[PDB]
C-alpha cells in the first residue's frame, strides 16, 4: 500500500532523530519527545465519561485500528468498554490539548476481540481491531502502518534489534508528559523473557528491554498500554507493527521485561476480521 | 484534558 511511509521523513527523505539507532541494530519511561509526524499511526484511545486517556492503538487502514484486547475487556477489573464508551483521536502530538485542524476525532462502529484473549491466565492473544464509523483522511499528520508478513517478520524479529514504542502514558511507575513520547528498545531472547517473571509466556508474545547490565533503559508504562511496536525495514524502509504494549511488572524495572503482542502470529484473525466485515 | 467539539460526548 502506501503503509509505514510517513509524509513528513520517507515521503521527503528526512529521517528522524533516532531511526539510525534501529537500523544500526539490524545485524513511556526514559524516552523523549517525538517529532511532528514521527509515528502518524499513532491512536489515543480516549473515554467519553469521564474524559480520560485509557490506551494507546494504531491506525492500519482508513477504517481500522488495532489495540490490545484488555484496554477493552479485563473482567478481573470490572473493565468492559463498548463502542459507545469511547473515541479515537488520531493525529495527535500534544497529551491534553484538543489539537484543533489537526487530529480527528472518530467514533467507533464496532469492537472485535480475538475469540480465544486469554484474560484469565496470562493475556495471551491480547489483540482488538476496531471499526471507524467513517474513514478517516490521512493527512502529513495521519498514516497507516504496516502490518509484517511471515518474511518480515523473520528477519527482524530477532534478539539484539531494536524496536520503537510510542505513547502519552506516565514517565514513572511512582507525572504525565505534555506530548507524545518514543523509546527505542532492543528484542531479548525468548529463555530471558521466561526466566524474568511467574507467568507462564506463549508464543504469541515477545518481550522487549534492556538488561540490568546494558546501561540503557526505558520501558513502557501506564496510559502506553495497546500501542504499537514497530520496526524500520532496512530492505523497503517501510514501518511495520511488530508489537502492542501488552503487559509488564511494573515499568522500567531492574530484571523486568516489557511484553508485547506478537502482531504476525494473529495476522491470520486479523485478515479474517476485515476481509468478513 | 482540554474539552473536546460537543459533536462527540
Ligand atoms: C497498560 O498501560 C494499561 O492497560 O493501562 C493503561 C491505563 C491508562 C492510563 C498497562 N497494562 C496492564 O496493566 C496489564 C493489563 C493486565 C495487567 N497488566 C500488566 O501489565 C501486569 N499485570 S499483573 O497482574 O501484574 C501480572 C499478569 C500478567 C499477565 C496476566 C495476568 C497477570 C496484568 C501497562 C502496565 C505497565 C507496563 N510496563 C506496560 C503496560
Amino acid at each position: 500500500a502506501d503503509c509505514g511511509l510517513r509524509p513528513l521523513f520517507e515521503k521527503k527523505s528526512l529521517e528522524d532523530k533516532t531511526e539510525r539507532e534501529l537500523l544500526e541494530s539490524y545485524i513511556i519511561v526514559e524516552g523523549s519527545d517525538a517529532e511532528i509526524g514521527m509515528s502518524p499511526w499513532q491512536v489515543m484511545l480516549f473515554r467519553k465519561s469521564p474524559q480520560e486517556l485509557l490506551c494507546g492503538a494504531s491506525l492500519i487502514s482508513d477504517r481500522w485500528v488495532l489495540t490490545a484486547a484488555h484496554c477493552l475487556l479485563y473482567p478481573p477489573w470490572d473493565k468492559n468498554f463498548t463502542e459507545n464508551d469511547l473515541l479515537v483521536r488520531i493525529g495527535k502530538h500534544s497529551r491534553t490539548r484538543y489539537e484543533r485542524n489537526i487530529e480527528k476525532i472518530s467514533m467507533l462502529e464496532k469492537i472485535y476481540i480475538h475469540p480465544r484473549y486469554n484474560w484469565r491466565e496470562n493475556l495471551d492473544r491480547d489483540i482488538a481491531l476496531m471499526k471507524l464509523k467513517k474513514p478517516v483522511a490521512f493527512s502529513d499528520y495521519i498514516h497507516p502502518v504496516c502490518l509484517p508478513d511471515r518474511e518480515t517478520a523473520a528477519s527482524l524479529l530477532q534478539a539484539g534489534y531494536k524496536g520503537r514504542v510510542t505513547g502519552w502514558g506516565n514517565l514513572k511507575e511512582t507525572g504525565q508528559p505534555s506530548v507524545l513520547q518514543v523509546v527505542n528498545l532492543p528484542i531479548v531472547e525468548r529463555p530471558v523473557c521466561k526466566d524474568s517473571t511467574r507467568i507462564r509466556i506463549t508464543d504469541n508474545m515477545f518481550c522487549a528491554g534492556y538488561k540490568p547490565d546494558e546501561g540503557k533503559r526505558g520501558d513502557a508504562c501506564e496510559g502506553d498500554s495497546g500501542g504499537p511496536f514497530v520496526m524500520k525495514s532496512p530492505f523497503n524502509n517501510r514501518w511495520y507493527q511488530m508489537g502492542i504494549v501488552s503487559w509488564g511488572e511494573g515499568c522500567d524495572r531492574d530484571g523486568k521485561y516489557g511484553f508485547y503482542t506478537h502482531v504476525f502470529r494473529l495476522k491470520k484473525w486479523i485478515q479474517k476480521v476485515i476481509d468478513q466485515f | 484534558f482540554e474539552a473536546i467539539p460537543a459533536e462527540y460526548l
